[PDB]
This record gives structure tokens, sequence and C-alpha cells, in this order.
DNA sequence: CATGGGTGCGCCAGACAGGG
DNA sequence: CCCTGTCTGGCGTCCTCTCACCCCATG
């Protein structure tokens, strides 16, 4: 829901299903064309932490 | 109408989309001026042993509902009997009894 | 710009489905030639009606099947999907050359 | 002879940690340790000493390597990095435009209002540069002529 | 425009080492 | 293995009434 002025008061939740969403696409992408081994380690412990 | 002679009919389009169109080509240009030697009449004789069916000229066009032989209509695929009673139902698009 | 054939067996349908694919354009492309009719095609199959002899009495049948033109003139990408993908009239071809 | 190593940035200014990480070889010299600099992750060819290392993590904006440990970090375990530096290649590569085609073969559009969708070229025109393909608009395959480049071959 | 990158609390209690 | 020290977690009253302020930043 917005404030008085208009600007979206976002809630916890959405950044934090936000930030997951947005690392599993670059984890995907990392599985297409992916990146060597140091690369996705580092990408799957960013979402095992998200 | 002689459910076996239905049988045959189907069979004979079978053969005709396995060998023919493919094997058309024996005679399309291999019957055509080139090397016109053994070689042209090798093939002359290779095609008589495909099957006596496969040809196109075998097969009949008979009625699709009844299978009637004669009385064929190559808009329909249906007999002259057939096409009448469902064009007066309204089996058949844009089709009337009409005059001029 | 772009030919706009299109064809019917009816021809109060086809001559009434030509009517909003020029207000489907013109409301957006806003220039059109105009609706051009084109001589019909009837194609007729006189045929036997008896099951067996009296080959005297047979039955004049007749499928007409009509054509129309527009032939719209601008070719702008939003009246392109008014035509293109906004096609009407089940039973109606309509065949689009640009 | 140097290997090549990763460094992690803040993901945005990584132009930015190029430039100055590329400045702060000129600055310290140690220019016999550092080959190249390759662009939210950095490419470097480096050698390991304990010198260069420090030098690279106090280059701003720099969090760190990626490796195995942060004692002797590690080099690089190619396993779809040529698949990616691939993909790139082709990606900013001349695109082979779709010329070969024949009636009844299917094409894909990607140009016009037509854009994502599939149909078959049921004439072309090599003469003309054209290709009549009709694409199923509401299930009507609407003929339609599309450019070689305005099409992929399906 | 749109995303992503301090150093003043105190007790209980049980699990994890650490001697012992 | 039997006791001893450490290391992290879990927790701490209820209703109300105003106020002020909620992500830069930028090529």
């Amino acid at each position: 829901v917005p404030l008085d002025g208009g600007r979206f008061a976002t809630s916890d939740l959405n950044d934090l299903y936000r930030r997951v969403i947005n690392r599993n696409n670059r984890l995907k992408r990392l599985l297409d064309l992916a990146a060597p081994d140091i690369i996705v380690r580092n990408e799957k412990r960013m979402l095992q932490e998200a | 109408a002689k459910q076996s002679m239905k049988a045959r009919e189907v069979k004979r389009v079978a053969l005709a989309d396995k060998y023919f169109a493919k094997r058309a080509e024996l005679k399309a240009i291999i019957s055509d001026v080139n090397a016109s030697d053994e070689d042209r009449w090798n093939a002359v004789l290779k095609l008589q042993t495909l099957p006596r069916d496969s040809s196109p000229s075998r097969q009949r066009n008979r009625c699709r509902q009844t299978g009637r032989p004669h009385g064929f209509l190559r808009k329909f695929g249906l007999s002259r009997i057939k096409v009448r009673e469902a064009a007066m139902r309204g089996e058949i698009p844009g089709l009337k009894k009409a005059s001029w | 710009r772009i030919r706009i054939r299109l064809k019917a067996f009816d021809h109060r349908l086809i001559d009434q489905a030509t009517a909003e694919i020029v207000e489907t354009a013109k409301r957006t492309g806003a220039q059109v030639r105009g609706p051009i009719p084109l001589p019909t095609r009837k194609e007729r199959f006189t045929v036997l009606i008896s099951p067996h002899v009296n080959k005297d009495a047979r039955d004049q049948y007749e499928i007409r099947t009509h054509l129309r033109l527009v032939d719209i003139v601008e070719p702008t990408e939003k009246t392109v999907d008014a035509l293109m993908r906004l096609d009407l009239a089940a039973g109606v071809d309509v065949q689009i050359s640009l | 002879k140097k290997r090549w190593y990763v460094v992690q940035a803040f993901s945005g200014f990584e132009g930015r940690v190029a430039t100055s990480l590329r400045e702060h070889i000129k600055l310290h010299n140690m220019e016999d340790l550092f080959g190249e600099v390759m662009v939210g992750y950095v490419l470097v060819q480096m050698v390991m000493n304990d010198a260069s290392w420090h030098l690279v993590r106090s280059v701003p904006r720099v969090m760190g390597f990626i490796g195995g440990t942060s004692d002797r970090p590690a080099p690089i375990s190619d396993k779809e990095v040529d698949a990616i530096m691939n993909r790139l290649q082709q990606v900013g590569d001349k695109p082979r435009p779709k010329t070969l085609f024949e009636p009844g073969e299917m094409v894909r559009v990607n140009d016009g209002p037509f854009a994502d969708f599939n149909g078959v070229v049921e004439e072309v025109d090599y003469e003309k540069s054209r290709l009549k393909v009709s694409v199923s608009i509401f299930g009507r395959a609407t003929p339609v002529e599309l450019d070689f480049s305005q099409v992929e071959k399906a």
C-alpha cells in the first residue's frame, strides 16, 4: 500500500522474495551459458544465504 | 459396398505413399535422355520388381462414405447420391438449388 | 500498400464483414483505398438424382464464392496489427499480401 | 607465468574498479606482476604474492578474491568459461541472415507486429529479397512478406 | 532510471570443547 | 570418559495519546 505522498511503502518480505528471485535468475543464467566452478559456488552460496 | 473392396482401396493409397512420389524418380529422369544405355534399361527393368500395386493408376477414387466407384465427384469426395442428400440437409456449405 | 483479399460464400456476410475491417482501420490508419468487389466464381455441379435409370432428372447446383478487396493505404505498425492479428467472422477466408 | 583470478567488486561500479585497479598497478609499479584486466566479477591476469594480494584488496570498492580459501585463493577452474566466451562472441558477432529458405520451410518472425511468431514460406523471392510466409494470427495464417533478417530459419 | 550495495544487561541453560 | 570452562541463544508488564520520517544516485 502507498503512503500519503504516493511512493509505495513496500514490505520487507517483498525485498526478501525479490532478492531470492533475482539470485535464482542469475544462477539459472549461470546454468545455460553458465561460468566456472568458483563463480557458480559463489552464486549458489549467495542463493543459500538469500 | 463390399467391405473387402473398401479394404483393397485403403491398402493401395498406402503403397502409393510409400513407394511412389519417391520411386517415381526411376521413371522421371532415368527414363529421360542421359546415359541411355543399360543404366536406363536396368531402371526400366527395376520398376517391375516393385509391386503391381503402388502406382496411382491402380487407385479407383471410390466414394468416401458409400465406396461407390461410379459417379464420383472430385470436389467433395462423395458419390452423386450422397452429395445430394447431404446438400439438402445443409451439410455442405454455400450450396443450393440454383438456377440461372 | 497491403492487399486485403477476403473470400466467403455468403454475400450478406462478406459485405457486412468488410464494413468493420475498414472501421478497425480508418479508426487508426485513417486511409483505406475503398471496398473493391471482384467477380465471383460460380462452380456448378449438375448431376443425377435417381439411384438407377432415368438420366433425365438432374438437379442443377451452384456454389458461389465471392471476393472483396479494400487494399489499405497506410503501412503504419498500429494499422498492421489491427488487421493481420485482428481477423474476425468465422467461415470467411481472408488472406493478405503486403 | 601469470595465471588468472576472479575479483569481486560492488556490482555496478565495475568499470571504475577496473580503472582504479590499472591505476594502482601503475602507482605501486608492480608492472611485472599484472597482465590484463577483463570485464559483478573482474578477471585479472596476475601472479600470487601476498604483496600483490594486498594491492588488489587495497584497490577501493573491491570485496576480495573468490576461491577455495583466503590464504591461497584459487586461479581458474574453467568449466563453463569457454561456453560464456563463445556466447558473447556470437552475440557481438555478425548475425548471419536467414537467406537459405525453400517453399514449405518453417521460419521465425522477430520483427514488426508479427514478432514472436512462426510460419512457413509458401513462396520465396530472392530477386525482391522477400519471403512469403503466413503467421497464424487468431489461428488464421496471415500470409505476410518478411525479409531474411526480419525472420529466422526454423 | 532503477537497482543494489558499536564498544554501558544480566541470569539461565544446555551444547560444545577442554582439559583432567 | 568425568568433570570444567566457554560460547551462543532466549527472555524480560498491559492499555492509550500525539509527534516525526521513511534508499542514494547518476552515467
